[PDB]
């Protein structure tokens, strides 16, 4: 019960930051903008250099007016409150946050190895030991998050960054939520949605363990267990729940996946009386040393190739856009707590 | 093959979240 003891003290540290969140800890002028590392409906993430220390960071920029328009105000306040409060080896660190007239800014530690998504698509698929190495890190991270009553709700390779030592850093807490009961928001990514989300049932932390099943499948197969050209067709496949496995999947992997990709909440691993230990003690994880993983003592199966200090070869190229800061404050009352 | 079907699909790039 030293996991039990680690988590008790983890919670005391989280709650102190949760109740008194850090706010307005830098300013845009302290950073020089270098390159856009990512951009989509989720916002825009730029490599920046902190002028006074020269440190490199990844700065997420959110347009306040666009957040309001997408009705993502509360989710955005969730994300910053939660991310500034957590502390775990596989969660990206939030170093500073601030806002100006037009934008919200979250300055995170820069993870130079790129997105797992990039390497997975290029390489095709990961071998089972390679996928097991990443999966173990997610299992420990969800154990940590869920003990704080946090639901993550957006696991996918696009949100997992690879650091210089080959370990995972989870990013994007846009859908993360602290909740003790059930919740109802339809959010996530189509391929990763648990059936109870699609069926508008009210759901809990068990949806994260379903998403882990999708991730492990996608890493080991090279494609997700439910895909189609349009989301409506993906949802139909998810709710029937019939998974076919590639012929090269081991017998243990298939058995773990049948228990994670389980429509019946009374049988889904992670959700039962034994909690996460049904997963940690499964046969597929028998060669996994959970303490060595946490301590980062396991040699990683893949090490990113990294040349410079702000080298960005592991990220795609995007059209650089201006960072326009209006002359008037926008949505002041909505984001007062940011 | 399933792999061939995936690669020919429209969802091999980065996938956007839904918030519906
Ligand atoms: N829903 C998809 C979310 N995507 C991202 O959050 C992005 C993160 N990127 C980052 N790159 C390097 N270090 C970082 N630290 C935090 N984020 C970092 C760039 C790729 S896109």
């Amino acid at each position: 019960e030293s996991v039990k003891e680690f988590l008790a003290k983890a919670k005391e540290d989280f709650l102190k930051k949760w109740e008194s969140p850090a706010q307005n800890t830098a300013h845009l002028d302290q950073f020089e903008r270098i390159k856009t590392l990512g951009t989509g409906s989720f916002g825009r993430v730029m490599l920046v250099k902190h002028k006074e220390t020269g440190n490199h960071y990844a700065m997420k920029i959110l347009d306040k007016q666009k957040v309001v328009k997408l009705k993502q105000i509360e989710h955005t306040l969730n994300e910053k409150r939660i991310l500034q409060a957590v502390n775990f080896p596989f969660l990206v660190k939030l170093e500073f946050s601030f806002k100006d007239n037009s934008n919200l800014y979250m300055v995170m530690e820069y993870v130079p190895g790129g997105e797992m998504f990039s390497h997975l698509r290029r390489i095709g698929r990961f071998s089972e030991p390679h996928a097991r190495f990443y999966a173990a890190q997610i299992v420990l991270t969800f154990e940590y998050l869920h003990s704080l009553d946090l639901i993550y709700r957006d696991l996918k390779p696009e949100n997992l960054l690879i650091d210089q030592q080959g370990y995972i850093q989870v990013t994007d807490f846009g859908f993360a939520k602290r909740v003790k009961g059930r919740t109802w928001t339809l959010c996530g990514t189509p391929e990763y949605l648990a059936p109870e989300i699609i069926l508008s049932k009210g759901y809990n932390k068990a949806v994260d363990w379903w998403a882990l099943g999708v991730l492990i499948y996608e890493m080991a197969a090279g494609y997700p267990p439910f895909f189609a050209d349009q989301p409506i067709q993906i949802y139909e496949k998810i709710v029937s729940g019939k998974v076919r496995f590639p012929s090269h999947f081991s017998s243990d992997l298939k058995d773990l996946l049948r228990n994670l990709l389980q429509v019946d909440l009374t049988k889904r691993f992670g959700n039962l009386k034994n909690g996460v230990n049904d997963i940690k003690n499964h046969k597929w994880f028998a060669t996994t040393d959970w303490i060595a993983i946490y301590q980062r003592k396991v040699e990683a199966p893949f090490i990113p190739k990294f040349k410079g200090p702000g080298d960005t070869s592991n990220f795609d190229d995007y059209e650089e856009e201006e960072i326009r800061v209006s002359i008037n404050e926008k949505c002041g009352k909505e984001f007062s707590e940011f | 093959t399933t792999y061939a079907d995936f690669i020919a699909s429209g969802r091999t790039g980065r996938r956007n979240a839904i918030h519906d």
